[PDB]
């Protein structure tokens, strides 16, 4: 309708998750020891296909090293390594479920730990993994400078010198980023630390419940683990010779004969690698992109307040944690999310005295009988003076306006 | 059961046999391999090096050095403080301090190599950053 | 020979109800459903919103109404004249099917 | 010059069009039908060249489920299907062109 | 066969580029207004229709 307008007069405090890969499996190869292995006869014969195997070994070479880039250009944003004050109080605000605790040996978050215990679920033929290059403990000390940067600093610390401020007068500036008042805080800050408090609690039970709640961070591991398995299957196909084993075909035939047959076998491994390599290539540019948005999240809602919608979570962004996972990284997203609406009715403008008058920052609205100006955001009705007001016209062109009385 | 004779693994590889002269059972595994990097600093700089042995144990290493591994370009022998042993492999070469520096050549898990001031490689493990606490 | 072509999940009708939904929410209730519960605003109101988001005061726009609705509807009326002239403007969409 | 400005003293309202492809064509391919057909003397001679055609089912397949999943990840945003009013009015503007 | 799925393969990692793209312009330029220069039009945004 035309005249009618919804206003919410309650809100609702909400955290979600977000779950992303970062990087994958490290791996290397070795074309004698796959294609031939001890037999000096097959690797004189492979030796006439030329540079093949040098191209392979640096296809896997640059994915290795591009895997290291990835985790280091996500977690390492913090020179400095900040560290928690002794005394945990906040003003009402519980980080227990977040900040590590020492009795772990580790010093793992409680939500850091289930984790790790959930996603977790020598050699063959010289195809060996390498081990990354930073450890588990050096990425969650990277983790909880993040967080003790991001509760005593704010976002100061993200564009230079860190400067501390009390809590409470970090979140109202977000209330004011978010568009309301700083009184809307102060006066309900009992109950919105008690919404938060609820919010947290409930992550630990979801993730408990839910068994597809990290099934991104699982797929890597199966999708890696089947690639090496076939590879290592593909050794024991004929490919078109009498048998599957190069010394069993060596004695039993006759030197020239025997010589058509490796050439079979090897064309069929050196097949095998191609598209073991190639399905590796394509894997690793989808995984880079992923590392790259996951690199944009951290710098946009963890060290700062993002005004980009449905971007760092559904509702209002407020602020953010960072959690580590093996091969990736989670989120905690906090929103502010209005309820409880009404009916009401408004008009464009208010005419006194044959003058005009619009809203500085609010809507004039009616609850019946008597006029007033609110914020657009949460019911806080007030009188209509002189000094939320300007008068920029005349009584004369604007479509619906209505007349008042204004109290100077 | 006693009519089977060898064992086959998923993938399809033996791993287990019987010997036909006596019946009993062997288990069967592949001699240890795996790759060799160099570590160098600029040979516009020096000419001493540091060798690498990926994914092996020091103690299979030295062992095996007596006339037994297929690569000739050995190291100088375990002079003291040369055989530092990581998680990455059995390093060869370098003497490991104690203290932290930003990382300068990778090596693996958490281990670094570089040519600080005599002159020598050294290994050590990587610093994360300078320290502070922001008093709230 | 052996090819077979997979129907999508979501038919062409039940595509055009999502576009349906989404226009509806954003004119009778402008950016606020895409965060909570819609709520209702006049449609003028959500316009001098919006102008104040761009930087200039609201008594621009309704002292300007009738001038800025008759420039809309003109420009909106010519999209579908340059759609007809051109053949070649949906060329993106016709190169994923020749590809 | 450092001692003038230029400030605009009309306006205009400009539409413009974007263009994007969302997802593309679904396929299903079979070895056997195609490499051999019927021939059961050629099915066995494909037999043993290890798996192969097991990965080709698979590279297929991953393809087919991701366009499902690039349309709804674009159009169903919303969980409530909004209508809107029978009465088309909305201060001069004119939406039949979309509606 | 193994050019033609190689093909596809690639084709489709484009594709997905593109429909995130869209999806962040209906997040961004329909369900808000941007303040980002060039992103939902030239000019200075106001609203979008899909
Ligand atoms: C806004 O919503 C909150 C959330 O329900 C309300 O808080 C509840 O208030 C009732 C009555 O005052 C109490 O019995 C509940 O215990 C409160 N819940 C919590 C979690 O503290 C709040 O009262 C609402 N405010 C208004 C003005 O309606
Ligand atoms: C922050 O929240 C944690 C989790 O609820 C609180 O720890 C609980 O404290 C109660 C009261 O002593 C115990 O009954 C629970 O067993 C504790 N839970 C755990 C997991 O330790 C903690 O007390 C809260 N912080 C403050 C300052 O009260
Ligand atoms: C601002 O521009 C608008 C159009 O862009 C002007 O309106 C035009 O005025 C002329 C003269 O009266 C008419 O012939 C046109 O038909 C009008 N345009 C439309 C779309 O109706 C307006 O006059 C300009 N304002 C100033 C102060 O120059
Ligand atoms: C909104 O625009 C449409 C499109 O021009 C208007 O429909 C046209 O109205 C004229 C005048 O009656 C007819 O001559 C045309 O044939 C109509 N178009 C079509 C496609 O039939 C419509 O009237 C406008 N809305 C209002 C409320 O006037
Ligand atoms: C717009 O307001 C007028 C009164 O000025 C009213 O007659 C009309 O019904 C309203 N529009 C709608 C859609 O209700
Ligand atoms: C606002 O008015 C409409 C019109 O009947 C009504 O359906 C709706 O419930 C009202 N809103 C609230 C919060 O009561
Ligand atoms: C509407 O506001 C006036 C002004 O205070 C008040 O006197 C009146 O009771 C209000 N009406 C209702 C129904 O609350
Ligand atoms: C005040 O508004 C009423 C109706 O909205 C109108 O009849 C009256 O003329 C207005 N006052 C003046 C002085 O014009
Ligand atoms: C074969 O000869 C050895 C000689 O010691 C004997 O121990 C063994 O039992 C013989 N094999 C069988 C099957 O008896
Ligand atoms: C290496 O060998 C030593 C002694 O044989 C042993 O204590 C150590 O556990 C071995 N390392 C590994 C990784 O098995
Ligand atoms: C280096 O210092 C640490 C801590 O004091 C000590 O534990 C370690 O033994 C030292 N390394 C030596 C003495 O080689």
């Amino acid at each position: 309708s035309n005249n009618s307008i919804a206003i919410p007069t309650n809100f609702t405090i909400s955290v979600t998750t977000e779950i992303l890969p970062v990087s994958m499996t490290k791996t290397s190869v070795d074309c004698t020891m796959y294609i031939c292995g001890d037999s000096t006869e097959c690797s004189n014969l492979l030796l006439q296909y030329g540079s093949f195997c040098t191209q392979l070994k640096r296809a896997l070479t640059g994915i290795a090293v591009e895997q290291d880039k990835n985790t280091q250009e996500v977690f390492a944003q913090v020179k400095q390594i900040y560290k928690t004050p002794p005394i945990k109080y906040f003003g009402g605000f519980n980080f227990s479920q977040i900040l590590p605790d020492p009795s772990k040996p580790s010093k793992r978050s409680p939500i850091e730990d289930l984790l790790f215990n959930k996603v977790t679920l020598q050699k063959f033929n010289g195809l060996t993994v390498l081990p990354p290059l930073l450890t588990d403990e050096m990425i969650a000390q990277y983790t909880s400078a993040l967080l003790a940067g991001t509760i005593t600093s704010g976002w100061t610390f993200g564009a230079g010198p860190a400067l501390q401020i009390p809590f409470p007068m970090q979140m109202a500036y977000r209330f004011n980023g978010i568009g309301v008042t700083q009184n809307v805080l102060y006066e309900n800050q009992k109950l919105i630390a008690n919404q938060f408090n609820s919010a947290i609690g409930k992550i630990q039970d979801s993730l408990f419940s839910t068994p597809s709640a990290l099934g991104k961070l699982q797929d890597v591991v199966n999708h890696n683990a089947q690639a090496l398995n076939t590879l290592v299957k593909q050794l024991s196909s004929k490919f078109g010779a009498i048998s599957s084993v190069l010394n069993d075909i060596l004695s039993r035939l006759d030197p020239p004969e025997a010589e058509v047959q490796i050439d079979r076998l090897i064309t069929g491994r050196l097949q095998s690698l191609q598209t073991y390599v190639t399905q590796q290539l394509i894997r690793a540019a989808e995984i880079r992109a992923s590392a790259n948005l996951a690199a944009t999240k951290m710098s946009e809602c963890v060290l700062g307040q993002s005004k980009r919608v449905d971007f760092c979570g559904k509702g209002y962004h407020l602020m953010s944690f960072p959690q580590s996972a093996p091969h990736g990284v989670v989120f905690l997203h906090v929103t502010y999310v209005p309820a409880q609406e009404k009916n009401f009715t408004t008009a464009p403008a208010i005419c006194h005295d044959g003058k005009a008058h619009f809203p500085r920052e609010g809507v004039f609205v009616s609850n019946g009988t008597h006029w007033f100006v609110t914020q657009r955001n949460f019911y806080e009705p007030q009188i209509i003076t002189t000094d939320n007001t300007f008068v920029s016209g005349n009584c004369d062109v604007v479509i619906g306006i209505v007349n008042n009385t204004v109290y100077d | 059961l006693p009519f089977q004779q060898f064992g086959r693994d998923i993938v399809d590889t033996t791993d287990a046999v019987r010997d036909p002269q006596t019946l009993e059972i062997l288990d069967i595994t592949p001699c240890s391999f795996g790759g060799v990097s160099v570590i160098t600093p600029g040979t516009n700089t020096s000419n001493q090096v540091a060798v690498l042995y990926q994914g092996v144990n020091c103690t299979e290493v030295s062992v095996a050095i007596h006339a037994d591994q297929l690569t000739p370009t050995w190291r100088v022998y375990s002079t003291g403080s040369n055989v530092f042993q990581t998680r990455a492999g059995c390093l060869i070469g370098a003497e490991y301090v104690n203290n932290s520096y930003e990382c300068d050549i990778p090596i693996g898990a958490g281990i670094c190599a570089s040519y600080q001031t005599s002159q020598s490689i050294i290994a050590y493990t990587m610093s994360l950053g300078a320290e502070n606490s922001v008093a709230y």
